[PDB]
């Protein structure tokens, strides 16, 4: 699944592993 | 006396193309006439040789384009320490963040104006260019999915379309960094090598002189569910090597295959199901996994703790990295039992 934007990934699913290493 | 290195994993070998590798103090004037011998005293002997590249930086030495039946005589040369077959390699704001990789798309939504493309390129020919290097880039320093947004980067081509290069790609890649760097000293540097061929000495030895210059290394541990010891520059023992885990806080498996593991991974970073910048188009993303991935999160702390701290030596940083670290949250049964307590529990973080 490849996205053209942003705001069509953040729909699909604040990523993860970006909250994971404590970055949020 | 001099020794003969060639790739244990025989389908990496690349037969005809030898890094000759001169004792540590040798100079440039004496690897090029030892170069020359090799060339006039294989041309006594009625054999053609090429000298492809002359090494200055970290390593003295050269790459040769030549008959294998030569090695013997060229083992015999003064100022050589020991000459390594060539091999294969595969794709796993005070600070600069080398990154030596695929080709990248530099403009990018995520990435532009952060990443510089340099000129250098050393890449094997072929037997999407993009996608490997710019999900990387973006995992990096990107402005949406990015650890450390306000990173630059400076991007090098080691490996091609199919993200196949060459340990000799490598090597010049790295010397170019040290040069570079000589020829305009900035602040701290940060070396992500999201890349892995077999176990090389060459390799090693030149990851070993960029850190002991100063200069913090960050490599992929490997996608071969094997130990990370048994793979390059994964085994160098100054580079900062990166497992990778997944959300349930278990071992990536990568279908058959998985993360590395073992004494030679310093500790694990997130490397499954990753979005960041997919080359695709300009504001185009995609999930990602590896070792690569994992390497460059780390790589993304790194940067942010040397723009804090940037007096801190490779040890200081590598202290830190551990210090800060979830400790004990991977599932240790993923790995084979002796490996459970040799694999470092360790899953990167941020200081809070
Ligand atoms: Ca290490
Ligand atoms: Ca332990």
């Amino acid at each position: 699944t490849v996205f053209t934007s942003w705001e069509e990934y953040l729909d699909w699913v604040m990523p993860w592993n970006l909250v994971r290493i404590g970055l949020l | 006396t001099a020794t003969f290195h060639r790739c244990a994993k025989d389908p990496w070998r690349l037969p005809g193309t030898y890094v000759v590798v001169l004792k540590e103090e040798t100079h440039l004037s004496q690897s090029e006439r030892t170069a020359r011998r090799l060339q006039a005293q294989a041309a006594r002997r009625g054999y053609l040789t090429k000298i492809l590249h002359v090494f200055h930086g970290l390593l003295p030495g050269f790459l040769v384009k030549m008959s294998g039946d030569l090695l013997e005589l060229a083992l015999k040369l003064p100022h050589v320490d020991y000459i390594e077959e060539d091999s294969s390699v595969f794709a796993q704001s005070l600070v600069e963040v080398y990154l030596l990789d695929t080709s990248i798309q530099s403009d990018h939504r995520e990435i532009e104006g952060r990443v510089m493309v340099t000129d250098f390129e050393n890449v094997p020919e072929e037997d999407k260019c993009d996608s490997h290097g710019t999900h990387l880039a973006g995992v990096v320093s990107g402005r949406d999915a990015g650890v450390a947004k306000g990173a630059s980067m400076r991007s090098l081509r080691v490996l091609n379309c199919q993200g196949k290069g060459t340990v000799s790609g490598t090597l010049i890649g790295l010397e170019f960094i040290r040069k570079s760097q000589l020829v305009q000293p900035v602040g701290p540097l940060v070396v992500l090598l999201p890349l892995a061929g077999g176990y090389s000495r060459v390799l090693n030895a030149a990851c070993q002189r960029l850190a002991r210059a100063g200069v913090v290394l960050v490599t992929a541990a490997g996608n071969f569910r094997d130990d990370a010891c048994l793979y390059s520059p994964a085994s160098a023992p100054e580079v900062i090597t990166v497992g990778a885990t997944n959300a349930q806080d278990q071992p990536v498996t990568l279908g058959t295959l998985g993360t590395n593991f073992g004494r030679c991974v310093d500790l694990f970073a997130p490397g499954e199901d990753i979005i960041g910048a997919s080359s695709d188009c300009s504001t185009c993303f995609v999930s990602q996994s590896g070792t690569s991935q994992a390497a460059a999160h780390v790589a993304g702390i790194a940067a942010m703790m040397l723009s804090a701290e940037p007096e801190l030596t490779l040890a200081e940083l590598r202290q830190r990295l551990i210090h800060f670290s979830a400790k004990d949250v991977i599932n240790e049964a993923w790995f084979p039992e002796d490996q459970r307590v040799l694999t470092p529990n360790l899953v990167a973080a941020l200081p809070p």
